């Protein structure tokens, strides 16, 4: 499947297709407009890569972070989320809470890296 | 017991380098629906939180006479001045001989009538029109003693381009910002001579509000000093280096004008029209400027008592410039889209012999210094590559309630055993104002990589 | 604390502030200059990232490499180096021997990768 | 060495020169062309790095995958390939089957990541 | 003589040929004889490889 093969499919079945939607992010009168759009696409991909790498999840598609999830954010059972819902309604009802989640991931990565350098220096 | 190479990311080391810079402006200047302020709308909006980090215990060399920010500022102002006149009206058919005469009503000195003829929408028919051109914009071409044939001044050299009647020449502040991987070192020393070491250097993303005013001799709106008057010079030995005086207490300066009629619209082709001076309603009065007397007197006295530091056993003196044309010998600036060229003979008439003369009289603030002058319309700034502008006139009366911040002086040829050398106001290139504004800053490139020998060894 | 927190401090004192000094590497007439500065920032970040990524130290501060340290580069003990000297003059005296060091780490990393290849292929 | 030092040598001897060759991937009328060339160089490098990052071989010069090697692609022995064949005609021979190999590495990486997720969430 | 400067507009001045001081001589070119002869001879003897 090419563009958006599982944009409405099963949540548990949409985790087998993240590669094809991530493989294609880069592939005078109009000598400046396409240049600006192409540089903007490059910085969009680079911002995404740096935001992945800032919490220790670079080069790995599905990465895991040890920070917990509060009950005031979603309060919904996992089984019917992963077997009934889609991605679009999740982005509809979670996107207002994303900044504090990103801050929590950044703080957890900072704590993990500081324990790592403390363990490396103490040994 | 041995050493192994260890790479470090985030090492704080500097390298001197040159690069292109951004543009930053406040968001309040984008609300105007008419394109103006010579295209200062494409800059990224600056953040409302200025970040300034002070460095701990490091010193840094500084040199403002050999800087890359001043040259980039000058080239940016030159190119953006040349870019704003591209879709404007061209004054090609205004090279016709002008049959000029004095007006029948009144005297109306410094203006002439100068009625001409111009083409209509038909290339065959031509119609007569009239205006009121200024005296310095009119050159008497002559082959005999003819006192009626006159022509336009800029039809002899180059250009002939009108300014568009929608832009403004007000000095909106701009900030020059370095890209990622670069920083700006700023020296916060109050006694900074201009070249040498600095011990309170701070890293800065980008500068404060820089006002790109256009001025000669005296300096208009700008940032003040911190503690006292500060004097800058390149060598302070030769007589060819323009010495910059940076003031601390500003002196109020105002400038006025009489009342014109309107902008008379004359058509010189399909769609292309120009606005000239029509009649004059009212009386004829001189366009002058006013400066407070005692503020100028004790400001020049403070400049004297601190300029006597470098010449301890000598007295200083002031007079006018050493001759020349109109554009160099006069303090020239802009207000409301109208250009002013005024002599500063009444401002530089004095001397200091080493004795302070106080002025303790609160009831003698009535006395002021007046500067009488004329107004040009055809503009030849930048001393070349300027693309000469025809500034359209302004209908109502205008006022230039402003602030003065600096002086541009130049020494004369000192004779042998002289103790009364004089200082004169200076013109010169436009780089000196921005060099007097960009004294604090130096662009620099950070290198976040390094190597060091450690006791750590990687696992085999 | 952003750019240059301890730019004139002790060599050993600059180790604990590396996590806050290298955080902001990416965070008409006046449109071309903006484009050139944008592209130059992209060049600087990508060059820095790949040059840190050749010798196996991608996404890791204080990386240790098994190449031996030759005595012809500094010939002075590490005690006063790590508690006496700042970064700037050390960079001034090390700048004549950077390409040989970069080649040595590149060769050591590639030999390490070939050794790991032979070790995993031995099973 | 320099630009493609082992460009024609033995297959085995060309595996210890990856560092000194991959390092040079980023290092008016005549102003548009230079900027366009610089941008397209960034495009090619980012495409190559992203394609390495899809199948879990990011930051590694030599990486191993668990996909089986079909004999119909080459039908050749290992010893004379690694001691007698230059990279050029090898890439000429395998050029008819590169997309199948790329898809197989992509599918194997996604399947391996899902098995790792199942094993890690089992605990 | 010089560039005779003729002005045909506001700043658009061209330069034409002015006078001529002296006699009138023809602008010529010179090539050494034996060098050109043996160069063309070498061209012939090497071009004879493709034509027997
Ligand atoms: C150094 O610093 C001084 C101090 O700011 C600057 O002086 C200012 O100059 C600007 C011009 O660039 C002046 O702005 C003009 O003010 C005129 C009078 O304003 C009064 O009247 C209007 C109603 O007509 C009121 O709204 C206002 O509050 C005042 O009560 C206006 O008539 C001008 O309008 C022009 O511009 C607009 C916008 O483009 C056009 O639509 C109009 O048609 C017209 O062309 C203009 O707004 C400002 O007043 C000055 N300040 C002071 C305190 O007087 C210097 O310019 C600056 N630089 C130098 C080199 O000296
Ligand atoms: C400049 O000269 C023109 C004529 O060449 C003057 O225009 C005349 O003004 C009188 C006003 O009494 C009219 O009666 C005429 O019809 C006008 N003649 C025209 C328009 O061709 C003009 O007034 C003069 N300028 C000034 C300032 O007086
Ligand atoms: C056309 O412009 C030239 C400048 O390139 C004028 O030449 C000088 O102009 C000044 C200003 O009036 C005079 O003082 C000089 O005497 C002029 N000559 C020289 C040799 O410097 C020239 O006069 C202009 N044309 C006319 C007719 O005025
Ligand atoms: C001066 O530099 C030293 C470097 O060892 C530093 O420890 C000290 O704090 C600095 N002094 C001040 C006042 O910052
Ligand atoms: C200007 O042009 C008109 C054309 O209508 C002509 O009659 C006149 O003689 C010209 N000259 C002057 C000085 O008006
Ligand atoms: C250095 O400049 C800063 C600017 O905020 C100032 O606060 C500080 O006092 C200065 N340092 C000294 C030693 O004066
Ligand atoms: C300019 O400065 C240099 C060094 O500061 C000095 O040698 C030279 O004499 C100065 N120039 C003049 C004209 O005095
Ligand atoms: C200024 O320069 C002129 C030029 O000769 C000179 O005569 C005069 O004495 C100087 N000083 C004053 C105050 O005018
Ligand atoms: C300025 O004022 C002086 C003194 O009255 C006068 O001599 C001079 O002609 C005036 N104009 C200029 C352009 O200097
Ligand atoms: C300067 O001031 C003196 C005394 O105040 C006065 O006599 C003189 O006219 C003024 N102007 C000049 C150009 O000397
Ligand atoms: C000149 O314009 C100003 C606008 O600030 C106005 O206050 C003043 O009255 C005007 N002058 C006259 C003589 O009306
Ligand atoms: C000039 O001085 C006056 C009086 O001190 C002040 O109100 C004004 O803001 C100053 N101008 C600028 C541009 O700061």
């Amino acid at each position: 499947l090419g563009f958006l093969g599982a944009a409405g499919s099963t949540m548990g079945a949409a985790s087998m297709t993240l590669t094809v939607q991530a493989r294609n992010l880069l592939s005078t009168v109009w000598g400046i407009k396409q240049l600006q759009a192409r540089v903007l696409a490059v910085e969009r991909y680079l911002r995404d890569q740096q935001l992945l790498g800032i919490w220790g999840c670079s080069g790995k598609l599905i990465c895991c972070t040890n920070v917990p999830w509060n009950s005031s954010w979603s309060n919904r059972n996992l089984s019917e989320i992963w077997d009934n819902m889609t991605w679009l309604q999740w982005d509809k009802e979670i996107s207002n809470y994303t900044q504090i989640i990103y801050g929590l991931l950044e703080e957890s990565q900072n704590q993990q890296e500081k324990n790592e350098q403390d363990l490396l220096a103490l040994d | 017991e041995n050493l192994w190479v260890t790479v470090y990311y985030g090492v704080p080391v500097w390298k001197e380098a040159k690069t292109t810079l951004f543009c930053a402006s406040d968001a309040r200047a984008y609300e105007k629906e008419v394109h103006n302020v010579w295209a200062t709308h494409a800059c990224v909006p600056t953040d409302p939180s200025p970040q300034e980090l002070v460095l701990g215990n490091v010193t840094e060399n500084f040199n403002m006479w050999k800087n890359d920010m001043v040259d980039q500022m000058h080239e940016d102002i030159i190119s953006l001045w040349d870019q704003s006149l591209k879709p404007c009206v061209k004054l090609t058919p205004l090279c016709v001989t002008l049959i000029c005469s004095d007006a029948g009503s009144g005297g109306v000195e410094e203006m002439k009538n100068c009625s001409f003829n111009t083409t209509t929408e038909i290339r065959d028919k031509e119609k007569k029109e009239y205006a009121l051109f200024y005296k310095p914009d009119i050159v008497p071409l002559s082959e005999t003693n003819n006192t009626s044939e006159y022509r336009l001044i800029n039809c002899n050299t180059s250009a002939c381009t009108q300014a568009c009647p929608k832009v403004t020449f007000e000095p909106i502040p701009i900030h020059y910002c370095a890209p990622a991987g670069y920083a700006i070192l700023k020296c916060n020393d109050e006694t900074f001579n201009g070249t040498g070491p600095c011990s309170n250097v701070s890293t800065v993303q980008c500068t404060h509000g820089i006002r790109p005013v256009v001025s000669t001799q005296l300096l208009l709106n700008g940032s003040l000093a911190e503690k006292e008057i500060v004097i800058r010079s390149e060598n302070l030995t030769n007589n060819a280096k323009i010495i910059i005086v940076h003031l601390h207490t500003p002196v109020e300066i105002v400038c006025t004008r009489p009342n014109n009629n309107t902008r008379k619209s004359v058509r010189i082709g399909p769609g292309q029209t120009f606005y000239a001076t029509g009649d004059i309603i009212g009386d004829i009065k001189q366009a002058h400027c006013n400066i407070s007397e005692e503020k100028w007197n004790d400001t020049l006295q403070k400049v004297g008592i601190e300029l006597q530091k470098h010449f301890p056993n000598k007295t200083i003196k002031y007079n006018q410039s050493a001759g020349g044309d109109m554009e160099i010998t006069t303090h020239s600036f802009n207000c409301g889209g109208e250009f002013f060229y005024c002599n500063t003979s009444n401002l530089f008439n004095g001397t200091y012999n080493g004795t302070y003369i106080s002025t303790n009289s609160s009831a003698n603030s009535t006395s002021t210094i007046t500067l009488q002058c004329r107004i040009k319309q055809i503009i030849n700034m930048w001393q070349g590559v300027g693309r000469c502008m025809y500034a359209p006139p302004i209908a109502g009366n205008i006022t230039c309630r402003s602030n003065i911040t600096g002086l541009l002086l130049t020494r004369d040829g000192g004779t042998n055993s002289n103790e009364t050398e004089t200082f004169r106001p200076a013109g010169g290139d436009m780089r000196d104002n921005w060099r007097s504004e960009l004294y604090k800053y130096k662009v620099v490139k950070i290198e976040p990589l390094g190597v060091a020998p450690t006791r750590c060894k990687r696992r085999v």
